């Protein structure tokens, strides 16, 4: 909540308006950004399941 | 307000599932479909859920049994 | 690995055995050695580098 979440920010604001009190983890954007930075340098970024 | 929490800790023992039960009761009360078994006094659902759990009426088995009965009654 | 086992000990043979074990592991891994030498270079997703 107190971090870079955008689509989670909107969902949380809507929930707080509705009184739902729920946050959706998903995955941080900075995680994909660092993955790209790896792909930006000479290494592929691939995450297994 | 209820300043110190010791009764809930004793009622749970592990002290990590007590907060889980309290929050599960609180979320259910906030969404609706449930009634406070303890007499409320115009307070937050968290305090009411904590009081109901500490009263010896709400547990991780009572809630599960009630949910199973509700699901089976559909 | 056999040659390192057949080697006559000391730091040189120790390093050789370490290299042999590392090669055996990297072979067990699906790691292409050529992957260290890059071929196609990714450019930034344009929203990765602000103007």
């Amino acid at each position: 909540v107190k971090s870079d979440d955008v689509n989670g920010r909107t969902k949380m604001y809507k929930n707080i308006v509705d009184g739902n009190h729920q946050m959706e983890p998903g995955m941080p954007e900075s995680f994909n950004v660092l993955l790209k930075e790896i792909r930006s340098l000479g290494i592929n970024i691939e995450l297994e399941d | 307000a209820r300043v110190t929490v010791q009764d809930a800790v004793e009622k749970i023992g592990n002290r990590f599932d007590l907060v889980l039960v309290a929050a599960r009761r609180a979320r259910q009360m906030q969404v609706g479909g449930k009634d406070p078994l303890v007499p409320e006094e115009n307070d937050k659902t968290t305090v009411i859920a904590l009081r109901e759990i500490e009263e010896g009426l709400i547990n991780n088995q009572i809630l599960d049994v009630r949910e199973r009965q509700e699901q089976q009654e559909q | 690995r056999e040659e390192l086992n057949e080697t006559n000990s000391e730091t040189k043979r120790k390093k050789l055995t370490k290299r042999i074990k590392l090669l055996e592991a990297f072979v067990q891994s699906g790691n292409k050695p050529e992957w260290m030498i890059l071929t196609v270079l990714p450019v930034l997703p344009p929203d990765l580098r602000p103007l």
